[PDB]
């Protein structure tokens, strides 16, 4: 929609953290990797980072990212990006803060907005899958064969069933304001700013507006500005400190959703079978490992489980009741085992002792 | 799945705050003294020894809870049903379901119908069996009130929105330090999930007498054991006489051949005169061949043929034919 | 044999007959895609290479 | 050479069909993925695709 986006960006604003990149090691951009969340089928990612994205600050333009530009707040194009895993992503889409994407399978995110002079990036260690294909072993999703369920994050941005709290933000410091005054320490306020200054007796550690600037320490050093903040609300974190804002539990909507959507597979390829009447020879020539079972249908199952991809074949025997088998999205079938007497009943009496050996093969042979 | 989820832990210049039972699972809080943690083109946030730093913590539940979670069961006892198809006498398909009770007082039509109850009794169940999509397995026991470590009892609860987690992540934290906000932590991953790589064989997927389950009762579906003791009323109206019938005479059966095989794999004629044409049924109370035909018409002469299977090698028996049982032994019958 | 080994079962390079069986079997074009899936053999020879 | 490149060229045109791309599992992109063709000991892949190139 636009209204719950228009509620994540009405009172919420971007901001920037020290995002342990891997340039250095660790980064400061609004890039700074957040909400790390991937957990589709499709093996796709909704996250959000330190600032907004996608849309500009008030909700508008999907390519304009309001990013906490340093101190202060910007929304640029999104022009370029490079949206990557170990792999180029996949990438879908966004919401403001959020960020909707998809990549393939890997392990480290590799991606930062192509500022021009700086990608910003901030780029994070994450092992990726492809989700199995249901019932067998493969690496692609199938683009035809067998249809299933499978789960996603819904790309809709139109959710209030999600929400998170925009909260009340805090405290931050700072050092630049204090100026020199041609002989000592000087205060300079940008507006509103009570910047908490202390130097070496106490000065308004309420912080001031005002310019004030006080002889105790002509050094700059111990004079300790501390600017603090809540014009937007955003959610507090272990990577942010307490806050002097314990407040604005503003749930404002997540935009996706994991849902269980559907998507096909393809069945397996159908094996060779061979009633070689008394057993019958079972051999397939795949292209992944699936299951096959062998569940007895009579008092039993005595089943079979393996995962085989390579051109193989088996031999198997069962009375008439039939039993049960599936290899790959092969569903089970089960066949009676017959056409198999073996046996004269009258011949000679040698020939019908071979008969009275083999009309059955063990109750003849106890019998006799 | 669990989540956690961290509060701004706290910081001054000196000092501390302290910590609290925040009410979550797991949830734990601690200080943390000389904190000395810088913030970006900041002041550090202190003039000395910060002092102050709780990590206050938190543990909550996870999102597809709502789409997906546990179905954790205590299975009872519980009852039988089945379908059934009459085609009676003059009668077509009447496909007809009723509970196994050997009581259940059941008219369609004229059938007062009356089941079983079955000979056998018993189903393949447990008490102690749980599902996730269509899948279903017998879980020994969810361990339901016993937090088990997070390995398989992940989320301790009784319903989605009971919100009673008696389970342990066993989240501990670690000092933050380096001059870096953070909660350096650490807890249980997640346990029934990790079963969730070893989940195994669905019993349905071995059910015996190769049948199947249903969903939301847990019908079992038509593991064909066992003997019903019906009992069905019939249209005594639909009855006639005796007397004004085409009546039978000339009796005599020509065993044609038979093969033992599945399919009713044997023809076999007779050879007749009768009193008068029509019709008269040919049953079969000797299913030895189990005939192909149960009723034919009985044209005058009614000298024509049938089709059954048996497995014998050869027979010697006989069976009935309008009201008149007439002996067709049975030949030497190949196999396949 | 099945394209197991005579994957090319002809006479010569130019003789063109072909006594093999890919076992070539179509499957139904569908989600309003045109296409023609299918299903054959492997290079059975070529397995054996 | 240029001769049999003209061969080509002199009355062939380019076209697009609905490649089953990555980004949304299909395009109809001229650039549309065909004659995958790459079997050289070098691992060398001479390929053509629904468009002149």
């Amino acid at each position: 929609d636009l209204d719950t986006h228009f509620t994540q960006y009405k009172l919420a604003r971007p901001y920037i953290a020290d995002c342990p990149n891997c340039g250095h090691s660790r980064c400061d951009s609004p890039i700074a990797i957040e909400e790390v969340r991937g957990d589709a089928h499709a093996g796709v990612i909704r996250i959000q980072t330190s600032a907004m994205f996608g849309l500009k600050t008030d909700g508008v333009d999907l390519a304009y990212m309001s990013f906490m530009n340093g101190k202060t707040q910007k929304s640029i194009k999104i022009d370029n990006l490079h949206v990557r895993t170990s792999a180029p992503c996949s990438l879908v889409s966004h919401h403001g803060y959020y960020i909707l994407a998809q990549c393939p399978p890997g392990d480290t995110v590799t991606v930062g907005f192509h500022d021009g002079p700086n990608r910003h990036t901030c780029t994070v260690a994450h092992k990726v899958e492809f989700r199995p294909v249901g019932r067998e072993k493969y690496r692609h999703p199938p683009e035809h064969g067998v249809e299933l369920p499978c789960n996603r994050y819904t790309h809709k941005r139109a959710d209030q069933g999600h929400y998170v709290e925009m909260h009340q933000p805090g405290l931050v410091a700072d050092h630049s304001l204090l100026s020199i005054h041609s002989a000592k320490v000087k205060i300079t306020v940008p507006s509103g700013a009570q910047v908490k200054y202390y130097c070496k007796c106490p000065d308004v550690r309420k912080g001031i507006t005002s310019s004030d600037h006080t002889t105790t320490c002509t050094d700059v050093k111990q004079c300790r500005a501390y600017l603090i903040d809540n014009k937007k609300w955003v959610y507090n974190s272990g990577r942010l400190p307490r806050g002097e804002g314990d407040t604005f539990k503003g749930k404002l909507h997540v935009p996706f959703v994991p849902v269980k959507a559907k998507c096909i597979a393809t069945l397996a390829p159908e094996p060779l079978v061979e009633h070689k009447h008394r057993t019958l020879i079972l051999h397939l020539h795949p292209d992944h490992p699936t299951l096959l079972t062998t569940r007895s249908l009579g008092s039993d199952a005595n089943p079979t489980r393996q995962w085989i991809e390579r051109p193989t074949t088996v031999n198997f025997t069962v009375t008439g009741e039939g039993l049960e088998y599936t290899w790959g999205n092969h569903p089970p079938k089960r066949v009676w085992a017959q056409e198999s007497g073996e046996g004269n009943p009258h011949g000679w009496p040698h020939e019908v002792v071979v008969y009275y050996y083999n009309r059955y093969p063990l109750t003849t042979i106890i019998g006799l | 799945k669990y989540k956690t989820k961290v509060p701004s832990p706290v910081v001054k210049c000196c000092g501390a705050t302290q910590c609290t039972s925040k009410p979550h699972p797991d949830y734990q809080c601690q200080v943390f003294s000389g904190v000395y943690p810088f913030m970006y083109g900041g002041a550090y946030c202190f003039c000395d020894t910060e002092n102050t730093q709780m990590s206050e913590a938190y543990v909550e539940r996870s999102e597809e809870c709502s789409i997906d979670h546990a179905k954790a069961y205590k299975v009872h006892t519980g009852t039988v049903q089945a379908m059934v198809n009459i085609t009676y006498g003059s009668v077509s398909w009447r496909s007809a379901d009723v509970y196994v009770n050997g009581e259940t007082p059941a008219k369609i039509g004229d059938a007062k119908l009356i089941i079983g109850p079955l000979s056998s009794a018993w189903s393949p169940f447990d008490n102690k069996v749980v599902v996730y999509g269509h899948e279903v397995y017998n879980y020994d026991f969810p361990e339901y009130g016993t937090g088990k470590a997070g390995s398989f009892g992940d989320l301790q609860s009784r319903t989605s929105t009971s919100n009673d987690l008696y389970a342990n992540t066993n989240l501990k934290l670690q000092r933050p330090q380096a001059g870096i906000v953070h909660t350096p932590f650490t807890q249980v991953p997640s346990g029934f999930e990790r079963w969730k790589k070893d989940k195994g064989a669905p019993l349905n997927d071995v059910a015996p007498f190769g049948c199947s389950i249903a969903l939301e009762p847990l019908r079992a579906e038509n593991c064909a054991v066992g003997s019903i003791p019906i009992s069905i009323d019939i249209p005594d109206a639909a009855f006639t006489r005796i007397s004004e019938t085409p009546t039978v005479s000339d009796l005599e059966c020509k065993i044609t051949e038979c093969t033992y095989a599945f399919d009713f794999g044997g023809i076999a004629t007779v050879a007749y005169k009768s009193s008068k044409a029509g019709n008269c049924p040919i049953h079969s109370p000797s299913g030895v061949a189990v005939i192909k035909e149960n009723d034919v018409t009985l044209a005058e002469s009614g000298s024509f043929t049938f089709h059954f299977s048996t497995a014998n090698i050869h027979p010697a028996f006989k069976l009935q034919v309008c009201t008149s049982a007439v002996t067709c032994k049975g030949d030497c019958k190949p196999p396949k």
